[PDB]
């Protein structure tokens, strides 16, 4: 669980969602932080 | 009602008209309306006419300048000529 | 008389468990005896008939000296059991239509 | 007076095409049980 | 023609006639324009319906909708992406420029590459790369 | 290994001569044969009755499919289990 | 999911439309006509056949061409916009073409 | 996925800034290269549609 | 000695429906002689 | 063969019943069968015709003075005109 | 060459036939078919004609004085007149 439904979902995560493109700027900086924080963990 | 290929006037155009698809509808055969249709229209504007009548058809044919009709009427198309 | 025979072999095939019915045609596709109504009965005939001699047909193409003597189709209902004896004067493909469901 | 000029006749007869089907009631069976599933569809 | 195509034409159909009245009427469909930006005229987009409607209805249909979807896309699967690629801006030559491969490692600004891909794709080992031998890069 | 090991039984038995396996529209694939110019007549002559079998009994209660069909010959027994996917051929005699 | 022929003819009296090539109005009025003749005579269907095309005769077209049935195939020359067929009562059929 | 959802050159250099903003954030923890290169082919096959459009 | 048509084709209507499937028009479906056929079809030994 | 109804020369009655025949002894559908009944005698005479095969329909449709034809084998139905 | 009605010169009608049915063989489309019918036949005697060529058609024509020709060949129609 800890060192595998992490790294299955790390790798299950869609960083670009659906100019106004600015908030997938906004948006790509969330995600970024969860994949940081996931990373961590498994450190 | 519709015509595609024309030089008469107006008022010309709306009197073949008006004689030829009543004239269409009170017959039943074709080889008499192009006779009754172009007696009429001698004794209405001039003296001098042809006129074929039908489907399935193609033709070569002299207008003097100022009378040609192609009707396209009920699928049974009119041509009529000086 | 033989007539008795015959409807006594009718009720010996349908004394058995479940045999919904027995019906014979003859190779104009026209019912003589039936045991159905009548609707059921000439599209019984008209279906049958050509499904046979297609099979027939096949069979006999497949092999030149090896004929038929039986065809049976099945339903998730009802197993129809086609029996033929192809030859002159006569050639009278009966069909029953019969599953062990029932009873 | 006026001169004399030709012209010619295109006639288009009108378009035809060739529909072949086979209705049993194998078709008809089939065909009603989808109209009823759009029935559905549209209720839900 | 294929089933998945049922499955967006479906959902694209249910976006357009918001309402469930069966039939794509005008105001759902500028409702969708002006969802888009766009608020044309009350003549041009009568033209446009009556191009696309063909049982006279002034209203168009599930039928109608994949039979626009299936001309515009069937008249005009991975030929088209695998070729633009970098081979597709070349139009059968088979020599693609090294400065393009340049270019586009030099703008995505990638931490560490070397280039030797190119050095060990080549198979005609001249020091470029046909289009058979690109898709075998692929 | 469970579909070849019911292969390799059931070419085995007292009187079975051959197993074909035919796709929807032929392409007869794992015959069991020496050889193949008796295959191809099998492919191409049998699923026509395996359908033409499924319009026979469903035409009269829609309901109703078809499931498999036996043709006994004189000196064969064709059986045919028709489906969706493919046709399958078991050739016996008794 | 009904388990007999008879809910099947309980639920199916709608009259899909196979398939068709007319306009609104022409479908709507031969539609109407065509299970008019159905229901006005289930037994004898020639003379359904007589009231379509009879009707379809004097008023829209000078050759017209009915079939009805229960189970049947055809392949037609047709002029288009001008073909109809449809499913009703849940068994009978008709192929309709000028 | 952005190769599915695809005056022009400003939307070109969005969609290539995105791209970059995804490597960015890949930096903050060689298929990218194959990525990176059918991306470019498939944003400058919507520019040649458009310009066969124009026609 | 001046006019024409086409050699015009002629055309009336007429029906068909199809029951049964007796040998010619010896028998007819809506008779009695369908009983007398099978009768002639049921007594050959 | 059976014939019910037909008002034609019998002369091309052979040529409808011979090219009927065959198709019904090759094919092994019922639309293919409709299909080469017209497509076979079209290649043979004339420009138009309809061909309908099954069982249990009902028809009315206008004759040809020379070309209707209907046809009965072995409870399976065939008509067939202009 | 089966010619149905005419009041007109019997060596020219030999021209008509011919120029009708080698003009037919030439060409290939409907229109064509008129289109030298006329041509020719006009630059030979008259510059003024008037030619018809299809199925199911009709007209009445006045009679001219000396020149009508109408023919019926091979499922083709054709009038000729001055």
């Amino acid at each position: 669980n800890r060192v595998d439904s992490n790294l299955g979902a790390i790798s299950s995560t869609l960083l670009v969602e659906l100019e106004g493109f600015v908030e997938q700027n906004r948006f790509q900086k969330k995600q970024a932080e969860l994949l940081a924080i996931r990373n961590e963990e498994v450190r | 009602a519709v015509i595609k290929n024309a030089d008469m006037s107006e008022e010309m155009q709306a009197d073949a008209v008006d004689c030829a698809t009543q004239a269409l509808e009170k017959y039943n055969i074709e080889k008499d309306i192009a006779a009754y249709i172009k007696k009429e229209f001698d004794r209405k504007h001039n003296p001098t006419w042809h006129c074929i009548v039908g489907r399935n058809f193609g033709s070569y044919v002299t207008h003097e300048t100022k009378h040609f009709i192609y009707f396209y009427l009920g699928q049974v198309a009119i041509l009529l000529f000086k | 008389v033989d007539i008795a025979a015959v409807d006594e072999t009718f009720k010996r095939l349908q004394s058995h468990k479940g045999v919904l019915g027995i019906i014979v045609i003859n190779a104009e596709g026209i019912a003589i005896r039936t045991t159905f109504d009548n609707d059921l009965t000439v599209q019984y005939a008209a279906l049958v008939s050509h499904f046979t001699v297609k099979a027939r047909s096949a069979v006999r193409k497949l092999d030149g000296d090896n004929d038929l003597k039986f065809l049976r189709i099945r339903s998730k209902k009802h197993e129809i059991m086609i029996a033929p004896e192809f030859e002159r004067s006569h050639e009278y493909y009966l069909v029953v239509v019969q599953d062990p469901s029932r009873e | 007076n006026y001169p004399l000029r030709d012209r010619e006749t295109f006639t288009e007869p009108p378009p035809t095409a060739t529909v072949s089907g086979a209705c049993t009631q194998w078709e008809i069976y089939d065909e009603y049980i989808k109209d009823l599933e759009r029935q559905r569809i549209d209720e839900a | 023609l294929t089933d998945e195509e049922m499955d967006m034409c479906r959902k694209a159909f249910a976006m357009f006639d918001k309402d469930g009245s069966g039939t794509i009427d005008t105001k759902e469909l500028r409702t969708a324009l002006s969802a888009l930006g766009q608020n044309p005229t009350e003549e041009d987009m009568f033209v446009m319906i009556s191009q696309v409607d063909q049982d006279g209805s002034r209203c168009i249909e599930f039928k109608e909708f994949v039979r626009v979807i299936q001309i515009n896309k069937q008249m005009s699967a991975d030929t088209l992406d695998a070729f633009v690629a970098l081979g597709g801006n070349l139009d059968k030559t088979g020599r693609i420029l090294v400065d393009k491969l340049r270019s586009i490692c030099e703008e995505f600004e990638l931490t560490v590459n070397v280039d030797r891909l190119v050095k060990d794709a080549d198979r005609d080992l001249n020091g470029f790369l046909s289009y058979d031998e690109f898709r075998a890069l692929l | 290994s469970d579909i070849e090991s019911t292969l390799t039984r059931i070419q085995g038995h007292k009187g079975v001569i051959g197993v074909i396996i035919v796709n929807n529209q032929g392409v007869p694939l794992r015959s069991t044969f020496e050889h193949d110019a008796m295959t191809k007549q099998y492919a191409d002559l049998v699923p026509g009755l395996a359908d033409l079998a499924r319009n026979l009994v469903r035409d009269l209660d829609p309901q109703n499919d078809l499931e498999f069909l036996r043709i006994r010959s004189h000196k064969h027994e064709i059986m045919v289990a028709a489906k969706d996917d493919f046709v399958l051929l078991v050739i016996q005699d008794p | 999911q009904f388990e007999d022929m008879e809910a099947f003819l309980r639920v199916a009296k709608y009259t899909l439309v196979k398939f068709t090539d007319m306009h609104v109005e022409m479908k709507e009025e031969a539609m109407d006509i065509c299970i008019t003749a159905v229901e006005k005579y289930p037994n004898d269907a020639e003379k359904c056949t007589q009231m379509i095309k009879d009707q379809m005769d004097k008023k829209f077209g000078a050759p017209w061409h009915v079939v009805v049935g229960k189970g049947f195939s055809y392949e037609i020359t047709y002029e288009v916009r001008n073909l109809l067929y449809i499913y009703v009562g849940g068994r009978t059929a008709v192929l309709l073409w000028k | 996925m952005k190769r599915r959802l695809g005056t022009l050159e400003e939307i070109q250099a969005a969609i290539n800034q995105c791209a970059k903003k995804v490597l960015t954030i890949s930096k903050q923890l060689r298929r990218w290269v194959k990525a990176v290169l059918r991306l470019t082919g498939s944003v400058e096959g919507i520019k040649t549609q458009v310009g066969e459009y124009i026609r | 000695h001046e006019a024409n048509t086409n050699a015009v084709i002629l055309v009336n209507k007429a029906m068909s429906h199809v029951e049964g499937g007796w040998p010619k028009d010896v028998d007819y479906t809506e008779a009695e002689h369908t009983i007398r056929y099978r009768k002639k079809v049921e007594k050959d030994e």
